[PDB]
């Protein structure tokens, strides 16, 4: 049957399955990944290559457009990563501000309670 | 419910309007890993 | 002879100082190189504000002072401009200090922050159930956020962020500007 | 067939020109050069007949 | 822009390591020429040895 | 000089040296299995490697993005709650002020 490699998220040419994750990898990618990482991409458990059980110009214009198509996704994935980081930095900023406003108001509530206790 | 998520994005994005003129710089960690992979292909 | 131990204590308090500093500084997250001052709305806003809407203005003014406090103490660069050419780091920190002088940042203690956070978590539990929107999966959240991301577009003349369905020619004109930004880089 | 597993010292030609659009540009030119080369073999073989 | 990003990333490696790699590769061409000249000198000798067999 | 390869270590040898070693040891010099005494493309590979590095980059970015986004997702539903507390406290501080205003 058809498969998807879990690094590419695209159909493998020559697939191999990590038993450390039960899922399909494209051998040249994962061995090169293992060369730097030494670990299973899905979950960062340790992994080694032997464990991986194995399973004109119009064409180049088409190839170029599909090459560009990856690069469309490349900027998008970079920009969404920046945006989620920019959201996270802002969301913590407003949360920390929310703590400081509520601390300011907790100080207000403390002073007012003491002032009412004075009565 | 969907508008609440947008409201979070809207609030964040306003602050960056002042920043917005600057590039979209690469994540250092993946760039260094890739460069390591790239050099390993060079050797 | 005791003084060697004393030096260890002095540096330990510096760790406590960093714990007082904001979580975005502690995680060294991106901080904006200038602050959008226009974000503040006058109290004179004519439809009578709910305390919820007042709360946003309290957060906004507090966050701006925190940003100026961060622009004084901890200003942000991603990667060091140095490597391409020696760009001068000419951020006018004095301006942000001046705002702080007019709008004094309260140096809240670790205790006050903790107390406020505990109060928050009790309300966050109740509001999560009381709004009753449940929990989406993170996969479902991906779909919702990418819907939000693709909808949302910046209109420079309004000076505000907008959804393209809510926002044609100005939407095209912002794509022109978006492409122009790419041309500049 | 007996396998070999010796690593490759093979080197770009040159790297300074190359980028993804430029690789595809250079590859097409090399492709045309190969097809010129193969057709020259056809021509050469046809000539050696005479 | 990302094509430029990938490009500039490549130039960083190519400046430091590419200088050495060019020297190593140029050596490899010399090694191909040294092997070829050795085989040529083998061959030219063998042809002239054959010619001495022819002549005698 | 001579064309020979060990079919079990897949390594390239000069026939003088490998036959010398096999005569003494009976075995391969690189994995010590037995062996008997008698026994464009650069551009395409680079462009494949261009694709290869971008896919590994793409996974890493996906992993990093999703890591941040998960933490972010929790904060959003809590963010609306955060405004509510300040709203509630603004009402409570008002109520406390009015009790103080009474006298």
């Amino acid at each position: 049957m058809s498969l998807i490699c879990s690094i590419s998220n695209e159909v493998p040419e020559h697939p191999c399955v990590s038993p450390v994750s039960n899922h399909v990898y494209e051998r040249r990618l994962i061995e090169k990944y293992i060369a730097e990482n030494g670990t299973d991409p899905i979950n960062n458990q340790p992994l080694s290559e032997e464990q991986l059980i194995d399973i004109i110009p119009a064409i180049l214009k088409a190839l170029q457009d599909e090459w560009d198509a990856v690069m469309l996704h490349s900027f998008t994935l970079r920009q969404q990563l920046q945006t989620t980081r920019q959201e996270l930095s802002h969301a913590l900023y407003q949360h920390d501000a929310a703590c400081r406003v509520i601390a300011r108001l907790t100080k207000e509530v403390t002073a007012a309670r003491e002032a009412l206790a004075t009565l | 419910v969907h508008t609440l998520v947008f409201r979070s994005l809207k609030r964040t994005h306003d602050m960056f309007v002042a920043d917005n003129g600057k590039p979209v710089p690469l994540d250092e960690e993946s760039h260094k890993r890739k460069m390591a992979i790239k050099l390993r292909n060079e050797y | 002879d005791v003084d060697a131990r004393k030096q260890a204590i002095r540096d330990a308090e510096r760790v406590k100082e960093m714990k007082r500093m904001h979580k975005a500084v502690q995680k060294d997250l991106p901080r904006p190189s200038e602050v959008n001052e226009t974000i503040l709305r006058p109290l004179n806003v004519e439809p009578p504000l709910t305390d919820l809407q007042k709360s946003e203005e309290l957060i906004k003014k507090e966050m701006i002072t925190m940003l100026h406090y961060d622009l004084l103490h901890h200003p942000y660069e991603p990667s060091g401009n140095k490597k391409g050419k020696t760009v001068g780091f000419g951020t006018n920190n004095s301006e942000h200090i001046t705002y702080l002088e007019h709008n004094p940042y309260e140096k809240f203690s670790k205790e006050e922050l903790k107390k406020a956070q505990d109060v928050l978590v009790q309300e966050m539990e109740v509001v999560k159930q009381g709004m009753s929107h449940g929990e989406l999966s993170s996969e479902a959240y991906n779909q919702v956020w990418e819907e939000c991301y693709s909808q949302v577009l910046y209109l420079p003349g309004q000076s505000r962020y907008t959804r393209a369905n809510l926002a044609k020619k100005d939407r095209i004109e912002s794509l022109e500007k978006r492409l122009e930004i790419n041309r500049g880089h | 067939l007996i396998d070999i597993k010796v690593a490759h010292p093979i080197r770009p030609k040159p790297p300074s020109a190359t980028s993804i659009p430029a690789i595809l540009k250079a590859l097409q030119d090399e492709w045309d050069a190969v097809m010129l080369h193969s057709f020259t073999l056809r021509q050469q073989l046809q000539t050696t007949r005479q | 822009l990302e094509h430029q990003a990938v490009r500039i990333e490549n130039l960083e490696l190519m400046s430091q390591h590419g200088c050495n790699a060019w020297k190593v590769y140029n050596e490899n061409l010399v090694h191909m020429i040294e092997h070829a000249q050795k085989e040529l000198q083998k061959l030219r000798k063998h042809i002239q040895d054959l010619n001495w067999q022819r002549k005698n």
